[PDB]
């Protein structure tokens, strides 16, 4: 058995939207310290890497290693099934045909009982060993977001350069170009807002926009975005949850 | 391809 | 002559958007003792039946009896035609061509005066005897077109299963399947969320979810929702208006 | 060279947003005073005319004049990429290639710069004089805004139709027809709902919903409308800006 | 059977007076 | 048209 309860049922919602488009059919392995997910869009530009510690949940009991694959689409279907405030919880058996979500309310009346069909999907879990990036940066999901929205508007790519205490965002495209320059800051009222900069090495990146709208999906997850860049190298867009990580590791253009 | 990249 | 004035305009607008999906064609029938309407769908599994007693006019009159054909696609484009807080007056002669909706405002001022054209229907208006039921239940209507909005999902049936003290909704489908049980409570905080169980018989019936996703269009009216179910027999869902109702009755799905 | 500050960037966008549907390319032509600009949609029944005073911007410099073509499907891409709290500045050299949209945020942090290319267009540009209008009203945009929205979905046809302290919009069609008749009244708790009303003659206009359901995009700018009439003569709807208009001069039907 | 078929199956033998 | 117009 597998038993894992969500504190807030809103929780698994949101990390499958980050995933939801951009991959449909993803295998969940869970063991003893946690879930962990993994899959590759069919481009093989981009993977997704899941990570859910325990602590990210309130009970956590899996006896056993359990991988459970799910359809996504079909997944999403039944998260729109309990309240932001309802309990989830994640119940398989040992060798499972179906996954259980169940929704509880607090107080003791209206459960909900899902049966999810579970799916048969190539396990190619990569054990990703941490690279080292000639820059990171953090900032705002928020942030992040507009300014890949707004300049996806302009062009199909858009080149992420980094100097000494400068992040330079480019598009450019046959209605024009643009681009948007932000310096790194803190902020003490509140150091949520800030944006932070380590570089080793100047950066210059080109990546398809059509990715980047999906990975600001994350945004859902966390307030900010953890961008690693490196110029042999995929980007690392990670998102933080309690204890755990939404990452996306993201193919550069050559051009 | 990216499963490539990441493994280098 | 008939001239019936509403309060609030929004009422009528209300009113007919329960109906508005789920019956295009529909025949109004004023008499002395305010307006009745009646409608079976195309499939003739799901019959729509409207009262409006005079206690929800603020002014009422019908000389003589008088039936009102129209369609209500017609009739909903002319309601977005007032402010919800307007009053609407139907006005209509002797054999008429076409019924007058007259919204006014509070200042003097801004009259909308529309005129529909009316319809020739067949009216097979039914005498409905009331039934007796196994099972008596009301429940909020959002809660209960939640319920109904989130199996519809996995499948195109949803069985209805009453036994003592306990409520159960169950779906079942390709993908998998869903069940919300939920147990009848009284909150005195907020009534309007409790849900009432009045139980003679155990009751299991199924019923086309087509139907109860038109059903559940009644939420414009009122808060709660009435569900009375029986073996025999076709269920009433029933939403009560100050002095009236929306009622459907539904025919199951014998299986 | 020409920099014009906008205080507010949302009011650039708002501008344009009036305009957008209705007519996709159009000329704005700057210089000393002020920027105007003008065009015709491609029915050539309705004409846009946009005048922006010097006043409406908070810096504003144009030692030449310079036309800037644009094509508003491109320029409203570009204005949804500031806060409706930073400055927006159009920056254009002499006879430019490109028009700089420079948005900055109050905090010295955050320069959004878009460079747009620009366009070739036949510069029409008319000196209209003003015409003496039998009727003239103004009423609030949102509610001129709601009896048009209304009436379109009984015709594709409304008759606006002036009489002595009364003013009647009109549209019959094929499920049946309606009517909205308001009268001139001024209420002083806020006189920003009043109707008012100047007759010289009476006037009864129709003109097409298509047009009115673009006009009626105006009320981005203004609270009010004011609409002017005359039996002989194209419609004026004007939406006034801070020390500007948009107006659209509209045929009626015949 | 339609729905007011089954809707009349008992005052379907009373007489509508 | 409605140049003409307005030009009258």
């Amino acid at each position: 058995m597998l038993e894992a309860k969500f504190e807030e049922a809103s929780l698994f919602k949101r990390i499958i939207d980050g995933f939801k488009d951009c991959v449909q059919l993803v295998n969940f392995q869970c063991k003893e310290d946690g879930i962990i997910a993994q899959a590759v869009d069919d481009s093989r530009v981009l993977l997704v890497s899941l990570e859910i510690g325990v602590e990210a949940f309130q009970e956590y009991r899996c006896d056993h290693p359990v991988t459970l694959g799910m359809d996504l689409t079909s997944l999403s279907k039944i998260l729109r099934c309990g309240n932001n405030t309802d309990t989830l919880t994640l119940i398989a058996d040992n060798t499972p045909d179906s996954i259980i979500l169940l929704f509880e309310d607090t107080k003791k009346d209206r459960i909900a009982e899902y049966s999810l069909k579970l799916m048969d999907i190539d396990a190619d879990f990569l054990k990703i060993e941490e690279l080292q990036y000639d820059s990171t940066l953090s900032l705002p999901s928020s942030e992040f977001s507009k300014i890949v929205r707004d300049l996806s508007q302009l062009s199909d790519s858009i080149n992420i350069m980094i100097t000494k205490e400068t992040i330079k965002f480019v598009a450019d495209g046959d209605i024009g170009s643009g681009s948007v320059i932000i310096k790194p800051f803190v902020d003490m009222e509140h150091p949520e807002t800030s944006i932070k900069l380590e570089m080793d090495q100047p950066v210059d990146l080109t990546f398809g926009a059509k990715y980047l709208l999906d990975i600001i999906k994350g945004s859902s997850l966390s307030d900010r975005v953890g961008i690693r860049l490196s110029s042999e190298a995929p980007a690392l867009f990670q998102f933080d949850l309690k204890s755990g990580f939404l990452q996306f590791f993201l193919a550069p253009k050559f051009n | 391809g990216i499963a490539a990249m990441l493994q280098r």
